[PDB]
């Protein structure tokens, strides 16, 4: 009686395809696709989504909905050795979010600056640009330098971040108003539309998940139409068959794939934890694989038709233009590629706010997972009022990202993008997947299955489970723990002790499991064997 | 990678008449094409960038046409001096490459 | 009034190395590439690599991975080309071309690599 459900069925269903879709499906997903190998990047993308993204998927979903608990304290009734994953997921969860809202500032801050009708960054003539000024081409008369910059570029790098003031991440500089007064703003709007619980989020994503699609489309009409649109797709689906057979591009697919369906985080489990009692979880789990699919395929067309456009009013050969990856190529490229088009001020705020509402979407997941975790962990002292210990975790996130509205933040924001989420989250995904599926028993969990939709799966849904996922994760993690990166941003190289640090962060999530059970012989003393038979199997319900 | 084909080494024309020579392209190239010189025994020099403009420095005897596929690098009645070797450049992909060069003759 | 020196003639025993050198007069070395061209006895031009003053990148061609190893000296306005395991067809005159970022055209040259071999 303490738990709830959905208004309907479609909006369970909407709310985790806007927690599967997020600025990776935009931006990642795209450079990926050209970069690792063209247009011979999809077929090992549906290899590894298959093999790899809708097992943990349907997993995940089948037992939110079964055991109708968050990811802390669910292990409870599953395998409670491994209760210190949802620690791990709170903490986790807690840097995702500090270190995403960020982007969400940027772009609102873009979108309050994009109201005039010249656009701020279209001309370099303004008061805070240098004398390195290079307009847009429009002629062939201009000799771009090695130490000239775009508008659109210095506008992002001057103006909206102040990125040259900082003269290392050894210093900070001090905080911007501008994007401390947008971050607060969005995060009241998070508050405010996450404060009830999934009755409201329901209501919510009608409109923040389904406003970005009319928005894809309206982009890729302007955009396939435009001279110059054939050669984007061209280059989209030229494939290059050398290139799969360096382990480099399958193992970039399969984490593009596990990032963009992002199972082993601990929101499915929640999300779930409110569906119906047996509810089609199956094809609840392929509906939003395959939409997930279907929208990262589309959104590669919608940016590729407009960097084919620009490649062909500039010069040619996307590849150039698309130097950078991260935020820098929606932010500077297709920054320019939509105000140099004549409507542009329309365009960049439907643009805006369809990044907006797609950051949105999953910030609303993320902490809906976060506290119904915590709430359903901790039912004593809470879980009466809920409107409490949200404000607690949202200012605690404000505060975390505050770090990061600094003058430099872009260098820390990058870091945490690329240190703090990947081998954490796919440790914490593997070490829950290997305990629900060699621990928990996947012949319970299949006739589980079973009780609960009406017929238990194939035996290639069971081998996918049980040897096939979880490989598949530990060679992601494997090969991710054999090339050490050393990334850069805008000319800026980072140091060593920057890479311990990341380490460190990287490392202070997969250290708060052992804890758990090291804590756990202390209260509770006798033999170690009895505490191990105690929590390899559940208790009563 | 790219390759740029054009006509034979020995194949040309004469001085007083018009001279036009092309280049195929392997990939089709918005404007992406120069022309470059090359004395024998020299150092080659440029001439011409994005197939129609005239780096600042050249006379107006140099000329420049032709897109997509076609690019028609047009001379007429050159002088005692304009003999040299044109090859073809261009600046679609990583790695750029040159073509095959003409001479002039006579 | 813009000049670009480089090395003269070396005959040198196959399998030996040299180092080519570039200097910059005339123009800013630090706001244009350095690039390197490769043609045989009377033959066709081919691209060697890329150079970038500021960092010391290369972006190198994927037939010359091995065969040049690129690196630049701004405090005198050089970049050496690290020519190791040579043969005896690779014995090629080579140029040091200035080039700003993306027009991709070759402004001013040296005065060729007469590398015998
Ligand atoms: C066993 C428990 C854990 C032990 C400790 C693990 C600490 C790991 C420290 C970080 C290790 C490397 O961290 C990981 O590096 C890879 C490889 O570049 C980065 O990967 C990045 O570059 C690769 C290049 O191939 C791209 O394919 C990929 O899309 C991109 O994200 C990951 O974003 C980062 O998460
Ligand atoms: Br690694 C990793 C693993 C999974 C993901 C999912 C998968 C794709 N869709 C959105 C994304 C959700 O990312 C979040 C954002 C804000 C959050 C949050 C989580 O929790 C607290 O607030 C991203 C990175
Ligand atoms: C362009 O930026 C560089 C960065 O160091 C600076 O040295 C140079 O002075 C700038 N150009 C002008 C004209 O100021
Ligand atoms: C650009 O250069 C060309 C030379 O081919 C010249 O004809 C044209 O007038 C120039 N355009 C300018 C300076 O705007």
């Amino acid at each position: 009686g303490e738990r709830e459900t959905w208004g309907k069925k479609v909006d369970f269903l909407l709310s985790v395809i806007g927690y599967a879709v997020d600025l990776g499906n935009v931006w990642r997903f795209p450079y990926i696709c050209y970069q690792n190998g063209g247009g011979a990047f999809l077929l090992p993308y549906t290899i590894m989504a298959i093999f790899g993204g809708i097992p943990l998927f349907y997993m995940e979903l089948a037992l939110g909905q079964y055991h109708r608990n968050g990811c802390i304290s669910i292990w409870r009734k599953i395998c409670p050795i491994f209760k210190g994953i949802g620690y791990a997921i709170c903490i986790i969860a807690f840097y995702i979010a500090s270190y995403y809202n960020t982007i969400m500032a940027w772009a609102l801050y873009y979108l309050i600056s994009s109201f005039t009708d010249q656009l701020p960054w279209t001309s370099c003539k303004n008061s805070w640009n240098t004398g390195n000024c290079t307009n847009y081409f429009s002629e062939d008369n201009i000799t771009w330098t090695l130490h000239s910059t775009s508008p659109a570029e210095e506008f992002y790098t001057r103006h909206v971040l102040q990125i040259h003031r900082s003269k290392g991440l050894q210093d900070l500089g001090g905080i911007s108003w501008q994007l401390a007064l947008c971050i607060m703003l969005i995060f009241t709007v998070i508050y405010f539309s996450i404060w009830k619980g999934v009755k409201t989020s329901g209501k919510v994503v009608w409109v923040t998940a389904t406003f970005p699609y009319i928005i894809l489309s309206v982009l890729l009409v302007r955009g396939a139409t435009l001279p110059g649109a054939w050669r984007g797709v061209l280059f989209y689906l030229k494939p290059n068959w050398q290139k799969l057979l360096e382990t480099g591009v399958w193992i970039d697919a399969a984490a593009q794939i596990f990032f963009s369906l992002g199972p082993g985080f601990g929101v499915l489990l929640a999300f779930a934890s409110y569906n119906k009692f047996n509810n089609n979880c199956y094809q609840d789990a392929l509906v939003t694989s395959v939409v997930n699919c279907m929208t990262s395929f589309v959104s590669g067309f919608v940016i590729f038709t407009v960097l084919g456009y620009m490649a062909e009013m500039r010069n040619e050969d996307v590849s150039e233009v698309a130097k950078d990856a991260g935020p820098s190529l929606l932010f500077i490229t297709y920054a320019e590629a939509i105000a140099n088009m004549p409507a542009s001020t329309f365009f960049a705020i439907i643009f805006f706010l369809m990044l907006i509402t797609l950051g949105l979407d999953s910030t609303f997941a993320g902490l809906e997972g976060v506290i119904t975790a915590v709430l359903d962990e901790f039912p004593h002292v809470w879980a009466k009022r809920r409107e409490r210990f949200v404000l607690a975790v949202v200012i605690t996130c404000f505060f975390g990202s505050l770090v990061t509205l600094t003058f430099g933040g872009a260098y820390v924001v990058k870091l945490l993008e690329e240190y703090a989420t990947g081998p954490a989250v796919l440790t914490v995904a593997l070490i829950e997947a290997v305990a629900v599926s060699w621990f928990y028993g996947i012949t319970q969990f299949c006739r589980d299955v079973k009780e609960m939709l009406g017929f238990s799966p194939g035996w290639f849904w069971r081998i996918c489970w049980v040897a096939i996922s979880p490989l598949f994760l530990l060679f992601i993690i494997c090969s991710f723990l054999m090339s050490p990166p050393q990334l850069r941003l805008f000319q800026y190289n980072y140091p060593y002790w920057s890479i311990i640090l990341g380490y460190c962060i990287g490392t202070s999530s997969f250290i708060c499991i052992p804890t758990y059970i090291a804590y756990r012989l202390i209260i509770t003393p006798g033999t170690f064997k009895e505490r191990i038979i105690k929590s390899i199997t559940p208790e009563t319900p | 990678d790219i390759v740029m084909t054009q006509s034979h080494k020995f194949m040309s024309t004469s001085v007083g008449d018009r001279v036009s020579i092309t280049c195929k392209a392997s990939q089709d190239v918005s404007t992406a094409v120069a022309w470059y010189q090359q004395k024998p025994g020299q150092s080659p020099k440029l001439l011409i960038y994005s197939a129609s403009y005239r780096y600042t420095g050249v006379p107006d005897r140099f000329t420049g046409s032709g897109s997509g596929t076609d690019f028609t690098f047009t001379i007429s009645s050159v002088q005692a001096e304009d003999l040299a070797v044109y090859y073809c450049q261009q600046h679609y992909s990583i790695p750029r490459t040159f073509g095959g060069g003409t001479k002039l003759e006579i | 009034e813009v000049q670009l020196q480089q090395s003269g003639p070396e005959l040198v025993k196959p399998g030996a190395s040299v180092k080519i050198s570039c200097k910059a007069s005339g123009y800013t070395f630090t706001d244009y590439y350095m690039n390197w061209v490769k043609q045989s006895h009377g033959k066709s031009l081919e691209w060697i690599g890329n150079i970038n003053p500021n960092n010391g990148g290369t972006s190198y061609n994927q037939k010359f991975k091995g065969k040049a190893t690129l690196t630049v000296d701004k405090s005198s306005t050089t970049a050496y080309m690290e020519l190791r395991s040579l043969t005896s067809e690779d014995s090629a005159v080579y140029y040091c071309t200035r080039s700003p970022v993306r027009p991709y055209y070759f402004d001013y040259w040296g005065q060729g690599t007469t590398l015998t071999v």
